[PDB]
């Protein structure tokens, strides 16, 4: 149910680490599986075991990025006294980017992904505080 | 075109007959006294119930009993 | 094609969309869709070359699947509400499937892989119809049901298509595929603004048509179909370069040119409705379009590419192909912003 | 001309450019309310047509 | 948005109701720009067909400019009608619903404690 | 008889499942013939008549032409049946069992809803004009000659244009 | 009605699924499309008969007519691709990748 | 009215004008084979129109003033330079060959247009069909590069299939020793340097490709040198030819109409000859091409379109 | 005289020209009459 994902924001960060890490890991895994399904449906692989290896690799990589992101964000918010400070999501997104770089065996991806994912996470947190709305409904 | 029509009549009689019959199928319905009666007959055929209409006291033509003279009469159909 | 086939086929291509936009009944809108689908294919396969046949088959399969999905939506709406039009009470999944299938017909991402191939295969004078006239009906079907659409689905498709068209444009060297990807991006904008104010969706459709038709006739002029080929216009037909540059830049969407007005007005509406994130991302990613148009401008107008010995006879021979409509549409598409208030 | 021309013209500029602003914000409010409550001339989405109902006496009484 | 406005008459360019608005002045900047566009279009056609850009096709140029102005006049009239209709509906609706558009009372500047931020 | 219509619909589902699995076009045509027959029977049981018979006729003609085309173009040295490919066979059985289990699941979760196996056959027909005469679906269909002439116009034009389109595609 | 409509919707879903995933022969895909056509016609027919709406029974026949026309177009396209490549295999339809 | 779908509907049907002597005969032979005399005589006796062989100046002669233009505008390819130095490291040989192929294509389009319009017959001296012999001979001798061969074959693949082949071909066979004798007698200072090997390669290409290929579709007649004279004999043979073989038989009004529409627009005819394949021999630099183009577009009568040049003697411009 | 192929646009198409000029003058007359009528009607409906 969407209750599981909406539970991420039940309690501010720095608390219920394990639960938030689980939720982000699941979300990353889902994104990875979707991407893997696309990447196998197009650009097929020679062997069906190759295809399943590909889906495994994509899924595990995405899950790892999500898990590291959640863990680092919660750890930052907890160790420092600022619960809702977007710098925390930025550090978490940078951790995710670095993990992606490691998984891909490349420092350039580490750096680019750190910057981009950290900015994305920080903007997400800012939006959640400030009340921004993605996918709004017609108000005119 | 007398020559071409005459030749067609013998060398492709089938098409001559077909075009002639199609032409008649269009022409005759316009040229015929009885054409008007088809729709009248199909209107005469009473598939549904004739719903009585409440008499407000000022309906002068519609009858009160089926055997009264007033109302549509199928004498034309009887002696079409 | 003999004259009678030309008359009937062209008349049916014209009829289909008119039926779609003048039908109050969903089955009749579907009839218009089928008319367009059936009648276009012979024009596509007119050449009878191996690539043409394959392009026609791809078009056929995709469009037939889309039409069947739409017909399922219509039939289920009938089962529910005893009518042939979508009502506010209609089940949400029905509208979702309709939007999805009309998206497939329109070519929007992620159902977009079919459009580039068909456009590459088919000749230019039919590519124009494919990328202009065949979008009016599906977008009309959506606009007639705009108050009931799903903002999440529509925005997702729109942003997906903006990103995908922008990225796809770069790699391609072929003009036909480039115009297909440009079509995808502009349709992305159109659908992005559809649920909020369809008047601007129609404005964008008009301006995109008025910009694409001139470009397609420009390509037809010398049957250009590649960056290298179009690079030789400085020799074959110098006069057209100025307006080609202006028109590519407009399609890209620079401020002084008209192309700005669609994007600017659409961003304005989305911001009014508080669609800041999607508006920002779409505006940002609409600049790769300017990049892969600027490459064309560099290749054609601003730099002079190597030419061939035999172009001298092309110079010698006379030319009588550019139409009056080319000039009219090109000027009225790339020099009309000061009249923008009247347009919206 | 002199200071009066510029000063008073500027007053006219401010008048026009404040009224336009208030009307634009008022347009936002009115369109929001009309869309949300369907009680105005705009955003009146269509409903099926009554004229094409059939009221004649039917073949089954309870219709 | 305006499609369902009561009294809407389908597919009418200028509804009779539009005759009550002041008609466009025929030396309007918009119509003049239309004429300019037509003239430029004629010149562009000449240039494309490889013709004397300004000398040739004067009948063509005249037709272009006159056609642009002719279309522009009527289109401008319709646009004026539509904006006038929008304003009419605007103000009618606002007048009908005074509750949802209350008129703000503004305090003078003396009584408003606007914070002061030094620029040191 | 209680299970008459549900059985017919399930058979239609199975025929469509076979067609979806897509054996050789010969078996596809045979499966679609069986499915068209079952669909005609469902329509007949739902009070129809002309519509069911028309579907059966048109589909027989269509599959005749399709078979003629398959023997010429869509052919292989070893045509594959439903059972020939082990994956097709396994997924045929899987689909059958999956539909059975899905029926059970929907019945259990919604005792009365999309499926009402208990109380099945109690809602086939809703209403009938007991003493009517003109209630036959042929009348409704023939209405195209009087009250819905637009339908006739569009369909006839479709066939007419189809003639030219087909000739010029096959040129 | 309810169970019938459920099974018919499932049938159309399966035929759509079969169309979306190919299997070499284009003729089989055409047949799957044709099966979806059958299911949709049956849906409309049963809905109309259930509602006693005899004014909507003109519409399943239009569905059949237009589906037949598109199927004929599909067969002609099959003929052309066969003339081009010697078979109807969809693998050969890969030139436009470039 | 420009010939279009409208005129075709209202009349102007090609089959309405075709006649017995409305054919496309191609006279062919080795260099100094006496082709020109036979071509003129056949055309005169049969009442058809004779098209001289396309030269480096064909387009210029047939357009605008009709005056031969400068070589820089007309291809920058010199036959005399070819003979003087055939392996020159400026790539004149393949430039000449491509220009001559394109000019032959233009001449063929014009002849086909004339046939399909007036209904008169056309006689030609070699054509695009027979042109590949010279390229094959150059390649065999080693004057041109294999890439140039590739390029020419590619362009022929793009262009040749569109047009109908000639009705009849008339090949004059003259042996290489006598070809050399005739060339010596003609006494062109630069032509005398053509090598016997080159002439024999042309002859081999002719016999071993062109005639077998043409006989598949057209009607091919071969006359030796002694038979070539007395053209009246060749006219008699042409008269009693029966063409039951060729693509021409299956044409009709609408196919002729589409061919007419293609040929009428000389741009479309020459479009594929300008494919942007970057081969140094034909490729021109931006500066040189721009200079040539600016010089050309101010020649007397070539600045504006044919009808709008006031310098040459056009008037009513302010109305045209 | 200069050209070998007779220039396609040798002399003006008097027909096309006369039509263009006539359409232009008619359009201008119609537009002026319409503008006058619109002014008169605006005054009439708004009390001058
Ligand atoms: C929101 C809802 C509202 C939406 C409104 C719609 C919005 C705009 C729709 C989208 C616009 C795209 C329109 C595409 C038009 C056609 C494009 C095309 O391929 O033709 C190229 C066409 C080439 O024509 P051409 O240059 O004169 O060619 C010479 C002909 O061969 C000259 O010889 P020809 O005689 O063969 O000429 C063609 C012939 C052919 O006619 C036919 O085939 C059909 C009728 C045959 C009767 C026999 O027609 C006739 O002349 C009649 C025969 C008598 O150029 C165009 O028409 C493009 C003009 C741009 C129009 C865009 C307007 C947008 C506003
Ligand atoms: C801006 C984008 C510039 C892109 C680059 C265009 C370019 O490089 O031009 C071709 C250039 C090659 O020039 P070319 O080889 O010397 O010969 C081309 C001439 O058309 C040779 O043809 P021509 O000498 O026979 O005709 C010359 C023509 C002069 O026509 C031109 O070639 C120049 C046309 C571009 C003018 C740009 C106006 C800038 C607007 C400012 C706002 O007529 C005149 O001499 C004076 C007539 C008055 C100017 C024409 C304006 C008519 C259209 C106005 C539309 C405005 C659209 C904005 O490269
Ligand atoms: C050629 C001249 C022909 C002879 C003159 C016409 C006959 C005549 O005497 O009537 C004068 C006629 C009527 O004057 P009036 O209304 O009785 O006196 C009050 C003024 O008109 C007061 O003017 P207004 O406030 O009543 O009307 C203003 C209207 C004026 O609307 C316009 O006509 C604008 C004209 C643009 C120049 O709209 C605007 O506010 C202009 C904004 C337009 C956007 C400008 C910035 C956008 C970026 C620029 C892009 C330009 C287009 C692309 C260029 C090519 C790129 C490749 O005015 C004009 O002909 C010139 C209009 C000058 C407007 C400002 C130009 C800047
Ligand atoms: C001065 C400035 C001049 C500008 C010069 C050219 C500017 C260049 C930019 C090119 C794009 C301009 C068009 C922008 C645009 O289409 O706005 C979206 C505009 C927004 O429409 P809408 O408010 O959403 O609803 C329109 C209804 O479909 C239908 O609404 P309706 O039923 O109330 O009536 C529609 C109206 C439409 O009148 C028109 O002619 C509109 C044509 C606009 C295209 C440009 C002219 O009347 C007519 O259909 C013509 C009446 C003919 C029989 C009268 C007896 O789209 C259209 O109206 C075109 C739909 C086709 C209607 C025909
Ligand atoms: C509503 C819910 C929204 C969920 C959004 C999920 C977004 C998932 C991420 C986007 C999927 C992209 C698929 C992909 O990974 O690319 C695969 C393929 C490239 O090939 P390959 O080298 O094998 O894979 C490398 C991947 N880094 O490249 C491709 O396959 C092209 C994929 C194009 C279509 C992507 C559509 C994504 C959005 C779907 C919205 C519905
Ligand atoms: C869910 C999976 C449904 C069955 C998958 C069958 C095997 C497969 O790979 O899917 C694609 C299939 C084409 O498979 P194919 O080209 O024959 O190559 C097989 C390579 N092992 O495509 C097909 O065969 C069409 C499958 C249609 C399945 C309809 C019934 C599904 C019931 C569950
Ligand atoms: N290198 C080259 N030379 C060519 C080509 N076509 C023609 N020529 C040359 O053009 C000249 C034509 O020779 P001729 O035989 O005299 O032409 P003709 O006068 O019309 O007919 P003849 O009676 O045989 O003389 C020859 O030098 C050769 C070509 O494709 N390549």
């Amino acid at each position: 149910v969407k209750r599981f994902f909406e539970s991420y924001h039940e309690v501010p960060d720095g608390t219920q680490c394990h639960r938030k890490t689980y939720i982000t890991t699941a979300l990353g895994g889902i994104c990875g599986i979707i991407g893997s399904a696309y990447s196998v449906s197009l650009n097929p692989a020679d062997s069906t075991l190759e295809a399943v290896a590909r889906v495994g690799r994509y899924t595990f990589t995405a899950a790892a990025i999500g898990a590291m992101f959640g863990l680092t964000t919660c750890v930052s918010a907890q160790v420092r006294e600022k619960p809702d400070d977007p710098l925390n999501y930025f550090i978490g997104g940078c951790a995710g980017g670095l993990t992606l770089g490691a998984r891909t065996h490349s420092y350039g991806t580490a750096a680019m992904g750190c910057v981009y994912m950290g900015t994305a996470a920080a903007l997400f947190k800012i939006g959640k505080l400030e009340g921004w709305e993605l996918f709004p409904t017609p108000k005119v | 075109i007398s020559a071409f029509l005459k030749n067609a009549w013998a060398k492709e009689p089938v098409l001559v007959v077909s075009f002639s019959v199609w032409g008649l199928a269009i022409i005759m319905p316009m040229i015929s006294p009885y054409t008007k009666y088809a729709s009248m007959i199909n209107k005469a055929t009473p598939y549904n119930y004739p719903v009585p209409v409440r008499d407000d006291g000022n309906m002068p033509d519609v009858p009160s009993h089926p055997q009264d003279p007033l109302g549509p009469s199928l004498d034309w159909l009887k002696n079409l | 094609m003999n004259p009678i086939t030309l008359a009937i086929i062209y008349f049916t291509i014209f009829l289909g969309p008119v039926i779609t936009m003048s039908s109050t009944n969903l089955m009749l809108m579907w009839v218009g869709l089928e008319f367009s689908l059936l009648a276009i294919i012979p024009m596509l396969i007119n050449k009878k070359n191996p690539r043409s046949t394959e392009a026609a088959t791809k078009y056929f399969v995709t469009q037939a699947t889309a039409s069947m999905i739409i017909l399922l939506a219509i039939v289920l709406n009938y089962k529910q509400l005893g009518t042939w039009m979508f009502q506010q009470q209609t089940n949400g999944l029905i509208l979702n499937m309709t939007l999805m299938a009309l998206s497939m017909k329109l070519g929007l991402a992620p159902f977009h892989f079919w459009l580039p191939e068909v456009t590459q295969g088919i000749p230019l004078h039919m590519g124009l119809i494919l990328l202009t006239w065949q979008k009016i009906a599906p977008l009309s079907i959506l606009i007639q049901i705009y108050p009931l659409l799903n903002s999440t689905i529509i925005l997702m498709l729109a942003i997906t298509s903006i990103f995908m068209g922008a990225w796809g444009g770069l790699n391609q060297t072929q003009m036909r595929k480039i115009m297909a990807y440009s079509s995808i991006a502009h349709m992305g904008w159109m659908l992005a603004i559809l649920p909020y104010n369809p008047s601007l969706t129609l404005l964008n459709l008009m301006i995109y048509i008025i910009l694409t038709a001139p470009m397609f006739m420009a390509l037809m002029l010398n049957n250009s179909m590649t960056i290298n080929s179009i690079s030789l216009l400085w020799n074959k037909t110098p006069a057209m370069l100025t307006m080609i540059s202006l028109m590519l830049l407009s399609l890209g969407g620079l401020p002084p040119l008209t192309g700005f007005l669609p994007k600017w007005i659409i961003i304005t509406e989305l911001m009014k409705n508080n669609c800041l994130i999607m508006a920002t991302l779409m505006a940002m990613m609409a600049l790769l379009n300017l990049f892969f148009y600027t490459r064309l401008i560099y290749s054609t107008s601003l730099t002079m590419f190597p030419t061939n010995n035999n172009s001298k006879m092309m110079t010698h021979q006379t030319k009588t192909k550019p139409n009056l409509m080319f000039s009219t549409l090109a000027i009225m598409s790339t020099m009309t912003l000061p009249l923008a208030p009247q347009l919206i | 001309d002199g200071p009066e021309k510029n000063y008073e013209k500027t007053l006219a500029i401010l008048q026009i450019e404040s009224e336009k602003a208030e009307l634009r914000l008022k347009e936002q409010e009115v369109r929001r309310l009309m869309r949300a409550r369907g009680d105005g001339p705009w955003y009146q989405f269509p409903t099926p047509e009554k004229e094409f109902i059939d009221h004649s006496p039917k073949a089954t009484p309870d219709n | 948005m305006m499609n369902g406005r009561p009294g809407h008459e389908p597919l009418k360019f200028l509804p009779d109701e539009a005759r009550s608005l002041p008609p466009p002045k025929l030396n309007d900047p918009r119509l003049v720009y239309m004429g300019l566009l037509g003239y430029c279009t004629g010149l562009m056609d000449n240039m494309l067909r490889m013709r004397p850009v300004m000398r040739a096709g004067l009948h063509r140029q005249l037709l272009f400019v006159t056609s642009f102005v002719f279309a522009g006049y009527f289109y401008l009239k319709r646009q004026n009608y539509l904006y006038a209709v929008k304003d009419h509906d605007m103000f009618g609706y606002i007048k009908l619903h005074p509750e949802d558009f209350p008129e703000k009372e503004k305090k003078t500047y003396a009584e408003i404690l606007e914070p002061f931020h030094p620029v040191r | 008889m209680n299970n008459y219509i549900f059985v017919l619909s399930s058979l239609f589902l199975v025929g469509c499942l076979g067609l979806a699995l897509k054996p050789s076009p010969i078996y596809g045509g045979l499966g679609l013939i069986v499915s068209g027959f079952v669909g005609c029977l469902m329509v007949l049981g739902f009070g129809g008549s002309f519509l069911g018979l028309m579907v059966f006729l048109i589909y027989l003609g269509g599959m005749l032409v399709v078979f003629g085309y398959t023997t010429a173009m869509a052919t292989e040295e070893y045509p594959e049946t439903w059972g020939s490919n082990w994956l097709i066979l396994g997924f045929l059985v899987l689909g059958v069992i999956m539909e059975v289990f899905l029926i059970c699941v929907l019945n259990y979760y919604d005792e009365v809803g999309v499926i009402n196996l208990d109380g099945l056959g109690d809602w086939l027909m809703y209403e009938v004009d007991d003493v009517g005469v003109m209630l036959e679906g042929g009348i409704g269909v023939a209405a195209m000659y009087s009250c819905a002439t637009w339908m006739m116009v569009v369909a006839g034009w479709s066939l007419f244009a189809g003639i030219f389109i087909i000739i010029e595609i096959t040129r | 009605m309810p169970s019938t409509f459920f099974n018919l919707t499932m049938a159309f879903s399966l035929s759509l699924l079969g169309t979306l995933m190919f299997r070499s022969h284009l003729m089989s895909t055409l047949l799957c499309l044709e099966g979806m056509v059958l299911s949709l016609f049956i849906m409309t027919s049963v809905t109309s008969l259930n509602s006693n709406s005899m004014s909507s029974m003109p519409i399943p026949i239009t569905i059949l007519v237009f589906a037949a026309c598109e199927a004929a177009v599909g067969l002609a396209l099959l003929v052309k691709v066969s003339n081009t490549y010697g078979t109807d295999y969809v693998q050969n339809l890969n030139l436009l990748q470039c | 009215l420009r010939y279009g779908l409208l005129a075709a509907i209202l009349g102007d049907k090609t089959t309405k004008k075709l006649h017995e002597y409305s054919r496309v005969i191609t006279v062919d032979g080795n260099i100094c084979s006496g082709k020109n005399k036979l071509a003129k005589e056949i055309a005169q006796q049969l009442g058809m129109k004779h098209y001289p062989e396309a030269g480096i100046q064909y387009s210029s002669t047939t357009t605008g003033d009709g005056r031969p233009l400068d070589i820089e505008f007309s291809g920058s390819c010199s036959l005399e330079k070819f003979y003087d130095d055939p392996k020159s490291n400026d790539g004149n040989s393949y430039r000449l060959q491509s220009w001559l192929y394109a000019s032959r294509l233009l001449q063929y389009a014009d002849a086909l247009e004339h046939l399909l319009s007036t209904g008169q017959g056309v006689v030609l001296e070699r054509s695009i069909y027979s042109d590949f012999v010279f390229l094959e001979a150059m390649y065999n001798q080693g004057y041109i590069r294999k890439q140039c061969v590739d390029h020419y074959n590619e362009i022929k693949r793009l262009t040749l299939p569109e047009y109908l082949p000639p009705h009849a071909v008339i090949y004059i066979d003259v042996p290489v020793p006598e070809v050399q004798s005739r060339i010596q007698k003609k006494g062109d200072p630069h032509e005398m340097k053509v090598t016997s090997a080159y002439l024999q390669d042309i002859e081999n290409a002719y016999k071993k490709t062109f005639l077998p290929k043409m006989s598949e579709m057209c009607e091919v007649l071969v006359y030796d040198s002694w038979e070539a004279e007395d053209p009246t004999k060749v006219v008699e043979d042409i008269e009693y030819l029966k063409y039951n073989k060729g693509p021409w038989l299956k044409q009709d009004d609408w196919t002729f109409h589409y061919l007419r529409m293609l040929v009428q627009d000389k741009t479309e005819v020459l479009n594929y000859t300008t494919i942007p394949v970057y081969l140094p021999e034909i490729t021109i630099g931006a500066h040189q091409g721009s200079r040539i183009y600016n010089s050309f577009r101010e020649l007397p009568g070539r600045k504006y379109a044919p009808g709008y040049n006031a310098e040459v003697g056009d008037k009513w411009i302010w109305l045209k | 005289k200069f050209y070998v192929r007779e220039p396609v646009n040798a002399k003006p198409n008097w027909l096309a020209v006369g039509l263009s000029v006539g359409a232009s003058v008619f359009m201008w007359i119609y537009l002026i009459q319409t503008h006058n009528e619109d002014v008169l009607e605006y005054k009439r409906r708004n009390g001058l």
